[PDB]
């Protein structure tokens, strides 16, 4: 009956709110994580990116060039892996 | 490596993320005080612009708190020349700095990790632990959403003749408006004990200050709130400007911990911060609009206490007369 309607309006909503505290949180929220991996194992490689990061916090300038490198800095992965 | 494709898929799916939200959208205050869940919404929606200055405060203190060591004094010390000028103008040009600083000392402090007793060089960084740094990256991120808001300054919302739009707490016609007043009247009067029980459990001797700024307080607070904003701001600068003194000479007592009776005894080598985010709290309230008619109702107590005086006399003199009556009729009847 009604509940069906009610799950899916409130799946609607639910979506449209997770859409939202998306847009709101994600630019800043995406360094804590590469930030915990640099506290987690210092080192030369990692150091770059959290640099880039904090750099990007302050000015938000730079932090849409920080998006587009955080792929170019994440390559360093493969290598490690490999070594 | 699993952490570090772990950070690289995080990395990737934050663009995801962001296209995903950008086909969404391609494809496919005012009401505040209505009711208590458009509250919350407000708060939901404007937490970060009302109170960016005391989260990034309490996140200081937590890293002073967390850390205890030699570089986060310069923390400590800024802290406490960013509230030396509290009023948010001059925050308003200090702020930008705040950041250049923070940012500058921050990353000679990352660089220091990778590269002289052993327990005076942990206390110190010299040639180095660094899981610590959490926290100071976590003071970096909100200091630089607040210098972000503040600049934007959501310039088209902000959200003494008549400016308190509901002021009318006092008398309670709605669920919101008991929850304001047990917010704005019926909470100094706990910041009072949350000061007696930082005091009264950290037995070193500091919080045998709280225990007499207490007993001042609660001797003179209900006379403080019939003053006017000035002195009332003024005597908790002061009040805000003792705890913090107490929590950075406790980091800076801290180094005794490593050089290692009586005196460790007497200065006993979190109740400390948990004060300050009262303090902070009762602070803002302060200065806000919504607490002009609850002074204003003090006022009003203030001058009408003389009236239950006389009331009161009335009260007993009523009993009195109704014992004398009953009284009467008895020995008369006993007659």
């Amino acid at each position: 009956l009604d509940l069906a309607a009610s799950f899916s309006a409130v799946l609607t909503r639910i979506q449209v709110f997770v859409r939202r505290l998306l847009e709101l949180h994600v630019f800043k929220l995406v360094a804590l994580y590469t930030v915990w991996v640099a506290l987690k194992e210092v080192s030369v490689m990692n150091l770059l990116l959290v640099v880039l990061w904090a750099f990007a916090l302050p000015y938000p300038r730079f932090r849409p060039m920080a998006s587009c490198l955080s792929t170019v800095w994440t390559c360093i992965i493969i290598v490690c892996k490999m070594l | 490596i699993q952490n570090h494709l772990q950070i690289l898929l995080l990395l990737v799916f934050e663009a995801v993320v962001y296209r995903r939200q950008e086909h969404y959208r391609r494809q496919h205050r005012q009401r505040l005080d209505q009711d208590l869940l458009s509250c919350l919404k407000y708060f939901i929606n404007f937490f970060f612009y009302k109170f960016g200055l005391e989260i990034c405060f309490l996140m200081a203190v937590n890293v002073i708190g967390q850390r205890m060591n030699f570089m986060v004094i310069l923390h400590g010390c800024w802290l406490v020349a960013i509230l030396t000028r509290r009023r948010r103008e001059a925050i308003a040009r200090l702020w930008p700095n705040y950041c250049l600083f923070l940012t500058l000392f921050l990353l000679y402090q990352y660089l220091l990790c990778l590269g002289m007793n052993s327990a005076l060089i942990k206390w110190l960084y010299l040639p180095p632990n660094s899981t610590n740094l959490i926290s100071d990256f976590l003071l970096l991120l909100c200091a630089s959403q607040q210098w972000q808001v503040f600049s934007a300054e959501r310039t088209e919302e902000w959200q003494r003749g008549e400016p308190n739009p509901i002021p009318n707490f006092i008398h309670c016609r709605s669920y919101l408006d008991m929850l304001k007043v047990a917010v704005f009247r019926y909470l100094f009067w706990l910041v009072l004990v949350v000061v007696f029980v930082a005091g009264a459990t950290r037995i070193s001797i500091f919080g045998l200050g709280y225990l007499l700024a207490c007993f001042y307080l609660l001797l003179f607070g209900t006379t403080l709130l019939q003053k006017d904003t000035r002195a009332q701001l003024v005597l908790w600068d002061c009040l805000i400007l003792y705890n913090v003194t107490v929590i950075i000479s406790k980091n800076m007592l801290s180094l005794l911990s490593c050089v290692f009776c009586w005196v460790i005894q007497l200065f006993s080598l979190i109740w400390d911060s948990i004060c300050f985010f009262f303090l902070l709290l009762q602070r803002r309230i302060f200065l806000s609009h919504y607490f002009l008619h609850v002074s204003a109702d003090l006022k009003a107590t203030a001058l009408q206490a003389s009236r239950g005086f006389a009331l009161y006399n009335a009260a007993n003199l009523k009993s009195i007369n109704f014992h004398r009556q009953i009284e009467e009729k008895s020995l008369a009847q006993l007659k």
